[PDB]
């Protein structure tokens, strides 16, 4: 199978740096050229790079040259760009993607990395429950969760029940707060006849703080 | 340099129809153009090249025609997972630009939401703080409108919501509103609650409880 990989990652103040990574597997590397694209927060896409991992020719973007640098290794199947003097446009998702045919369009793209660019210190959330009571019950289904709060930068990654409970969960898109903080809740329904049977945990974690915490969450009268 | 304008800009079809998005270069590009397809969190994949050559692998619904300036995707029948952002590009061109995007959503039948409301934590309180949260559950269409009233006083400036992404599955949307106040402020007061409007809903809906019971 085909799969790019990306990493590095990160938040990063304004004229700082960061490396990016992308670990190719499932074709022969050297075979086609590979680039960089991103996406900033809820805007469209842009084309930031191409290299060629035979000869390490690359091409940028106009705007993107004298802060970011492409370049290989051809022994790992790698892709590296390297970043400096970030602006707080720089923020945004950077997909690594395989560029097959002579032309310019991209076959084949990996999750993406996100790329925080802002003088806001690193802070872990604080993890509240989202209590199921009468009051979020309707008949055969009730309704309970958690809200991670206060955090910063994205992203917080939410389960149930070590991943074990899946279905009927909605974990909302973050909202970033006046404070400059994001906050997000996630919640799960389920039926009503298990709340006093089953044990209802959400695992949060949030790798920038390397913080990573378990809440139970319980019935209350209200 | 070459500019690349989709329209419509959003649209909502049903299961089963034709969709036709339509991309316009502002000059002659002669068939280099390609066609995305970007989900929710997922990264974009190529669905047409060349203008009119389907992808390897792409499902046959997908289709891509014209030449020139004027450029078309169709989806021949809509499905509930097609649900997503469509973006077109074009790649003789340095440097290479996509469209602005064209987003999809799918209309289905109306769907009331389930309206759920959860008082502040103890815990979060001990912190300084009171988030009341009110969650509209698999609900369609994705406009509703939730109103935060305090001892029946309607409350503007602090809330904040946020909407899942369109389910790739029954095509529903949920919703939390988050009624944030300082712990002093919430001791003020008695009744919390969340009134809900929505095309589903032959009258609000209100959710509430007493701070001193709860």
């Amino acid at each position: 199978e085909v799969q790019l990989v990306e990493s590095g990652g990160g938040l990063v103040q304004p004229g700082g740096s960061l490396r990016l990574s992308c670990a190719a597997s499932g074709f022969t590397f050297t075979d086609y050229t590979m680039d960089w694209v991103r996406q900033a927060p809820g805007k469209g896409l842009e084309w930031v790079a191409d290299v060629n991992p035979n000869s390490g020719g690359s091409i940028y973007n106009q705007r993107f040259k004298g802060r970011f640098t492409l370049s290989v290794d051809r022994s790992k199947n790698t892709l590296y760009l390297q970043m400096n003097s970030l602006r707080a446009e720089d923020t945004a998702v950077y997909y690594c993607a395989r560029n097959l045919g002579p032309s310019f369009y991209f076959d084949y793209w990996g999750q993406g990395t996100l790329v925080t660019v802002s003088s806001a210190s690193t802070k872990g959330p604080s993890v509240f429950p989202l209590a199921p009571s009468s009051k979020s019950t309707s008949g055969g289904t009730a309704a309970l969760g958690c809200l991670v709060k206060d955090y910063f930068p994205e992203p917080v990654t939410v389960s149930w029940n070590s991943g074990a409970l899946t279905s009927g969960v909605h974990t909302f898109p973050a909202v970033l707060q006046s404070s400059g903080l994001y906050s997000l809740s996630s919640v799960v329904t389920v039926p009503s006849s298990s709340l006093g049977t089953q044990t209802y945990i959400c695992n949060v974690n949030h790798k920038p703080s390397n913080t990573k915490v378990d809440k139970k969450v319980e019935p209350k009268s209200c | 340099d070459i500019q690349m304008t989709q329209s419509p800009s959003s649209l909502s079809a049903s299961v089963g129809d034709r969709v036709t998005i339509t991309c316009k270069a502002s000059q002659d590009v002669s068939i280099g153009v390609a066609w995305y397809q970007q989900k929710p969190g997922k990264a974009p994949k190529l669905l047409i090249y060349s203008a009119s050559y389907r992808y390897t692998g792409v499902p046959s619904r997908f289709s891509g025609s014209g030449s020139g300036t004027d450029f078309t995707l169709t989806i021949s029948s809509l499905q509930p997972e097609d649900f997503a952002t469509y973006y077109c590009q074009q790649y003789y061109i340095y440097p290479y630009t996509f469209g602005q995007g064209t987003k999809v959503e799918i209309k289905r039948t109306v769907a009331a939401p389930s309206v759920f409301i959860f008082p502040p934590s103890d815990e979060q309180l001990k912190s300084g703080t009171a988030s009341v949260v009110c969650l509209l559950n698999n609900f369609y269409p994705r406009e509703a409108k939730v109103q935060w009233k305090v001892d029946n006083a309607l409350q503007s400036g602090n809330s904040q919501e946020s909407v899942t992404e369109q389910d790739s599955k029954d095509s529903t949307y949920s919703l939390s509103s988050t009624l944030t106040l300082s712990k002093a402020d919430y001791e003020k007061h008695k009744v919390y609650a969340c009134e809900v409007t929505h095309q589903g809903l032959s009258s609000p809906v209100t959710k509430s409880f007493n701070r001193g019971e709860c």
